[PDB]
């Protein structure tokens, strides 16, 4: 068990310390379309 | 009589491609055989992940 040091982006909200991310990288030119842009109804 | 005083001439600044700003847009080259060739062509390869 090891762990290996890499760099991203981190937000300081509330006395809790998150990782920013953004999966464009994944899905550019690939054929498979982002989950993370959606479709939402409304009525 | 009448006085001719200064006779004067144009002092032309010359404009010059590479001192230009413009030029960081190309990429000039210089070919002496350009009267020769007439097709230019780059072949691009890819692969989709």
């Amino acid at each position: 068990h090891s762990l290996t040091p890499l760099s991203m982006d981190v937000i300081r909200l509330g006395e809790k310390t998150v990782i920013m991310e953004n999966l464009r990288r994944v899905y550019k030119n690939t054929d498979t379309k982002d989950p993370l842009e959606r479709n939402v109804d409304l009525t | 009589f009448e006085a001719i005083f200064g006779t004067f001439c144009n002092r032309l600044e010359w404009v010059y491609f590479l001192t230009s700003g413009l030029a960081a847009a190309a990429h000039a080259i210089k070919f002496h055989d350009l009267n020769k060739l007439t097709t230019g062509k780059m072949l691009f390869h890819v692969q989709v992940p």
